[PDB]
């Protein structure tokens, strides 16, 4: 029966195709979730540079 | 033969197919935020890091 | 002519199999790929986690000097 | 006679459709096969900018370290 075979090909890659489109689904959740993370990162960074420029400012002063 | 039901399989098929395009082209913006999240704050860490260096040596 | 509808046929059940083939290999390439990101983006996040935590720490202890 | 003319009729109706069906579902396929190499290869780019990604995570790691040897010797004023 040959449509029922190129059938079943076809069902293969449309098997395939669905949990690609699932996985594909939870991957845009997973990077939702990174992205909040790095945002939030790149606020940390901000206050690590002031703090840092803060305390080089003290020793410039503090060494004439 | 009855290749008719061939088609509706395969437009099933297609419709999966674009709709995974679409979903991966719609994360990019996700990844290009990541990207330039992580940019800024390396930048960052670096510039700082360097502060504590030139304190380090006055 | 009918042996002209019947060429055309056969021409495309094998162009539908060889296609099919390559879909095949196309979808599970892209599973392969999901599947080694999942684990990049895994890391990444556990990376990412520590980081901020890390530099939130280094910040404080700055705050002292 | 009647019962030949109905099965000629019959077998030419069926091979053109079968021509015409089995063309629409070679152009689908081929339509998808296109789409589906364009987004794998947009996913390769994608795995491209999250490796970068991971490298400057870690370079911000290493910066932290290099940090804490700074913050010791500020501190080590004797």
């Amino acid at each position: 029966d040959r449509v029922r075979n190129l059938q079943s090909e076809v069902e293969g890659v449309k098997n395939i195709m669905t949990q690609n489109v699932e996985r594909i689904l939870a991957r845009g959740e997973n990077l939702e979730h990174l992205r909040n993370k790095t945002e939030d990162l790149e606020a940390t960074s901000e206050h690590f540079k002031t703090t840092s420029q803060k305390v080089a400012r003290k020793f410039w002063w503090k060494n004439v | 033969e009855s290749w008719e039901t061939l088609e509706a399989d395969l437009i099933e098929l297609s419709q999966l197919v674009t709709d995974f395009s679409l979903l991966v082209n719609s994360q990019q913006e996700k990844i290009d935020s990541i990207a330039d999240h992580v940019n800024s704050a390396a930048v960052n860490v670096e510039e700082g890091t360097k502060n504590l260096g030139k304190a380090a040596k006055y | 002519h009918l042996r002209a509808y019947h060429q055309k046929i056969d021409s495309n059940l094998d162009e539908l199999s060889m296609g099919l083939g390559r879909l095949k290999d196309i979808a599970l390439g892209m599973q392969t790929e999901i599947e080694e990101q999942d684990d990049i983006l895994d890391r990444l996040t556990t990376k990412v986690d520590k980081l901020d935590v890390n530099i939130k720490s280094t910040e404080r202890k700055v705050r002292q000097l | 006679a009647d019962r030949q003319q109905y099965l000629r009729q019959e077998v030419l109706r069926r091979a053109e459709a079968t021509a015409a069906s089995t063309s629409r579902s070679l152009a689908l396929m081929y339509e998808s096969e296109k789409v589906g190499v364009a987004s794998s290869e947009e996913l390769a780019r994608q795995r491209g900018v999250l490796e970068r990604t991971e490298k400057m995570v870690d370079k911000m790691d290493q910066d932290l370290k290099i940090s804490q040897k700074h913050i010791n010797s500020i501190k080590s004023v004797f």
